[PDB]
């Protein structure tokens, strides 16, 4: 192939093991928000691993927006250590990944209507909902957003060697389409 | 309010004669009568105005893509409406920066083409001092055209292709041991791709025919 | 009667037909920069953008503060 | 109106380029052979 | 021919539709505004001006040959 895909989000969790009380958490945690008449938990964001994390009361945490495995790993253990400190046991149990957005470009326009008769058992294209392809691979599930403009947009992976894989099956695919 | 169009009869009825004689332009200007154009009761701002806006229509109207015949025209235009006025102060043409280095060239070909009816025209017109030289065109606040494919292939273009293909036809024949057998790899040249220009060149002019021919 | 007068003739034509390419293409360059004028007039305020807050701001619209004199 | 002009304009050249490009490229290739021929002939007499 | 010529690219072909009647509309003696192809095309007027802002350059190559033009395709409506 030759073009590796740049991760963009990913999204875990980690349980604390531990109830929580939301307005105790908003009321004394610096970055969060908490409105539960929208939704019941609590947004804590964090600038260095540029992270957002939603906790809930159950004590499970899902950390969104960190661009790498480790980075993600980080800023959970980082509200971990928050929430920790605002009087509550908290605990660091199960993190575990549960999305990668990876993001690429082919650097060549592509023909859908091509791609769309050829895998018409798989891709589903409609432009007057969404203006990209949607190709959903099911050697590795991974659902892959292809445009007009070459942006392949990964997603729904649970590794990063499931993205790797899923492009470079993808990109022959595609070099057959360009228009 | 309608100048452009008696300006632009008067450079169609002057390019139709196929003239650079000045004398065939004073005729032209004595029977349509251009000695009233100005004439009429205007105090002295629609004078002025009207003044300049005909002057600077003849001038664009000077400039390239515009034919030879057509800038010679408009050409005796700018004299003649210049040397025209009822305004006091005779209204300047006002001529850029950038145009100056062309009408340079023009006037120096005019001369060159024997055509010192129009050059000699222009000597006037600099020697009586009828020129703004001015930066941009005009001010600053807030067709016929000339065909690339002529430039590209002309007659005497086609006809040096023609020169010499049968210069290396006949070349050719002789170059080899023999005259009448080319070798497999030295026979790729296409004996037609003169033709091929030809058929392109005639193809579109063919197809601007149609353009103006309607239907 | 050898080659070498076909190596110079060759010579001649393709510098002869290279300077047609030269023309050829300054004339290209100039109607593709015709073009990227025409583009850019189609890509190109009011003189309304420039009353008494002459120094409008781009993130707000408010103009410079007020001056001592 | 002057963009359509300037748009024939500007493909009637780019063919007139393709056409002649193409006779550079046969033109070199012609030369290729000419260096190879000369090369292989003036070897007949260094013997 | 404008989606063969690929000068619509990512375009819904509604859009496209729309801009492609509003183009022949104007170059004909029924002449339909943008509000009124987008009203029965269910496009905003937005969307049709920039899809018929992508073909207007080549409008007369797009044009069927044997097109009896009441406007000249030069003198489209400018967008």
């Amino acid at each position: 192939s030759g073009i590796v895909p740049q991760l963009q989000n990913i999204v875990s969790t980690v349980n604390l093991g531990c109830k929580l009380d939301l307005k105790t958490i908003a009321l004394r945690a610096r970055n969060a928000e908490y409105n539960p008449k929208r939704f019941a938990a609590v947004i804590m964001r964090i600038r260095e691993p540029r992270t957002t994390a939603l906790i809930f009361s159950s004590g499970k945490m899902v950390c969104t927006g960190a661009k790498s495995e480790e980075q993600s790993r980080l800023a959970a253990r980082k509200y971990a250590r928050v929430v920790q400190k605002l009087g509550f046991p908290a605990k660091f149990l199960d993190f575990k990944i549960q999305n990668m957005v990876g993001s690429c470009d082919v650097k060549f326009p592509i023909r859908l209507e091509g791609l769309v008769l050829t895998h018409q058992q798989f891709s589903s294209y409609e432009p007057e909902l969404f203006p990209g392809l949607i190709y959903r691979m099911i050697k590795p599930r991974i659902v892959l957003l292809i445009f007009v403009s070459g942006k392949v947009v990964l997603t729904g992976a649970k590794v990063r060697a499931e993205i790797y894989e899923a492009f470079e099956n993808i990109y022959p695919i595609l070099k057959g389409f360009r228009k | 309010p309608g100048l452009q169009t008696d300006c632009e009869a008067l450079l169609s009825r002057f390019q139709e004669t196929d003239s650079v004689r000045f004398e065939d332009f004073t005729e032209l200007w004595r029977n349509m009568k251009f000695g009233t154009i100005f004439c009429g009761r205007m105090r002295n701002l629609e004078k002025n105005m009207f003044t300049k806006e005909a002057l600077a229509l003849a001038w664009r109207y000077f400039l390239p893509p515009y034919t030879f015949q057509i800038r010679v025209g408009a050409l005796y235009l700018l004299y003649g409406l210049y040397n025209t006025q009822l305004c006091q102060p005779k209204q300047k043409i006002r001529v850029a920066l950038k145009d100056w280095d062309e009408v340079l060239k023009f006037q120096q070909d005019l001369v060159n083409a024997q055509h010192f009816d129009a050059a000699y025209i222009f000597r006037k017109l600099r020697l009586d001092r009828a020129f703004h030289f001015t930066a941009m065109p005009k001010l600053l606040s807030y067709k016929d055209p000339s065909d690339r494919v002529m430039k590209l292939i002309t007659s005497d273009v086609l006809e040096e292709m023609l020169n010499v293909h049968d210069h290396y036809q006949n070349m050719k024949h002789v170059i080899s041991v023999d005259k009448s057998k080319p070798d497999k790899a030295l026979s790729l040249i296409k004996d037609d791709f003169f033709d091929n220009i030809k058929n392109i060149v005639l193809e579109h002019q063919q197809w601007h025919k149609d353009r103006k021919n309607p239907s | 009667e050898d080659p070498e007068t076909c190596l110079q003739l060759n010579m001649v034509y393709q510098e002869v037909i290279q300077e047609k390419l030269a023309e050829a293409n300054l004339l290209l360059a100039q109607n593709r920069e015709q073009q990227e004028e025409l583009m850019r007039d189609l890509a190109g305020t009011y003189m309304g953008h420039f009353m008494k807050p002459y120094f409008k701001d781009k993130v707000t619209g408010v103009g410079p503060p007020a001056n001592e004199d | 109106s002057r963009l359509q002009e300037l748009r024939k304009e500007e493909e009637t050249l780019l063919r007139l380029k393709a056409a002649l490009h193409d006779q550079l490229n046969r033109l070199k290739v012609e030369e290729l052979a000419l260096q190879s021929m000369i090369s292989s002939r003036r070897g007949d007499e260094m013997l | 021919k404008a989606v063969e010529l690929d000068l619509v690219p990512g375009r819904s072909p509604i859009s496209v539709a729309a801009a492609a009647i509003y183009m022949a509309s104007q170059a004909s003696a029924e002449k339909r505004t943008q509000k009124e192809i987008g009203d029965i095309a269910g496009v905003a007027d937005v969307t049709i001006r920039q899809s018929y802002r992508l073909i207007y350059p080549r409008a007369p190559d797009l044009f069927p040959t044997d097109f009896k033009f009441d406007t000249p395709v030069d003198k489209l409506p400018q967008l």
